[PDB]
């Protein structure tokens, strides 16, 4: 029976942007969309421990 | 070498470390890519 | 539609280089010599 | 993928379209990844579950 | 201060005991490198525009141009060339 | 190598072409934000209800 999963963390700089800084300047016109997806991880994060 | 530098190598911009490597490339061969076209390797093109 | 002023530069330029007086662009007379910013806002009269 | 867009890598498209033109193609490749991003967190959750 | 960080992320100025993730790492580069070929030679761009007498448009010719150091901005600016559009690339970032 | 005086003239002709000929152009400078009430158009006022 499983009891816990591989618990993550993802950012959106080096992943949607990577290593250019202007794309870090336009994604912040975006809203709270790495903000939800951060705090969902870490939700999962301290729910599976 | 050895420190994260700018890069702008023929038109290729990006920000990284730069080692000499232990791969053994081919001679026709100029790029290395990686999983997902990640720019892993590069020749330069003035001492090879 | 309203606005919060209106400004008016005046100079004197040619028919080629008409376009590079514009938010964005490199120029002889863009780059060192009149400049504006990439959210520019504004029409050109230009009159015979 | 490229999301439709010029390339797949953002930084070239900074480098060669002008910036009138290339955040058409960075905000496809941001919406193409930002919708990448909030899928796999979903799915994540569902399998959390 | 990291603490400053904690009540501007959560946007709460009472923060409570935990632990937040607040922001990430990244060392930014202190210096730019540039690397272009050796070659310092000019190659006959100036020749294919201003011959004498061109070709037809059955028949054409065309010019294999290679190993040469480009330059574009002795060409766009001269005084009848009216128009100048572009497929894919920005026409002020074609040196680079 | 590099010497001229740096303020250069025109060179006034009208044998020019009519895609360098001098035009003499007077651009405009207008904020689009939130603005206080300095320059209007020809609307009229109502009543407030
Ligand atoms: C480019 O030219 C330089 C001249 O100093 C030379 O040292 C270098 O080996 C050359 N690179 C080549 C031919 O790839």
């Amino acid at each position: 029976l499983p009891v816990s999963m591989t618990k993550t963390s993802v950012d959106c700089t080096m992943y949607i942007c990577g290593d250019s800084t202007e794309c870090s300047n336009l994604l912040l016109q975006y809203g709270s969309f790495c903000t939800q997806l951060k705090r969902a991880l870490t939700g999962i994060a301290v729910e599976q421990d | 070498k050895n420190k994260c530098v700018n890069f702008n190598f023929n038109g290729l911009k990006g920000t990284g470390v730069l080692t000499e490597s232990n791969k053994k490339f081919l001679p026709f061969q100029q790029f290395g890519r990686d999983i997902a076209d990640t720019t892993d390797a590069v020749r330069d093109p003035q001492t090879l | 539609l309203c606005f919060t002023n209106v400004y008016a530069d005046s100079f004197v330029i040619r028919g080629d280089e008409v376009r590079q007086i514009a938010p964005g662009q490199t120029g002889n007379i863009a780059d060192y010599n009149y400049k504006l910013p990439d959210d520019f806002t504004g029409c050109v009269i230009a009159w015979n | 993928s490229k999301f439709g867009a010029i390339s797949s890598v953002l930084n070239d498209i900074f480098s060669r379209l002008d910036p009138p033109e290339a955040e058409v193609q960075i905000d496809r490749l941001i919406t193409g990844r930002l919708q990448s991003l909030q899928t796999y967190v979903t799915q994540q959750l569902i399998r959390a579950a | 201060d990291p603490l400053s960080e904690t009540k501007c992320t959560l946007k709460s100025f009472t923060v409570e005991k935990g632990i937040y993730q607040t922001s990430n790492f990244r060392v930014q580069p202190t210096e730019s490198i540039v690397r272009f070929p050796n070659i310092t030679n000019l190659c006959p761009f100036d020749e294919v525009f201003n011959a004498t007498r061109f070709a037809s448009v059955y028949a054409w010719n065309r010019k294999r141009i290679s190993n040469c150091v480009a330059d574009y901005s002795v060409l766009y600016n001269l005084a009848p060339f009216f128009t100048f559009k572009c497929y894919g690339v920005s026409p002020t970032k074609l040196n680079d | 190598f590099n010497c001229y005086f740096p303020l250069r003239s025109y060179s006034f002709r009208p044998t020019y072409g009519v895609g360098h000929q001098p035009y003499r152009v007077v651009v405009l400078s207008f904020e689009l934000l939130h603005a206080p009430a300095t320059v209007c158009g020809p609307k009229k006022s109502t009543n407030l209800v």
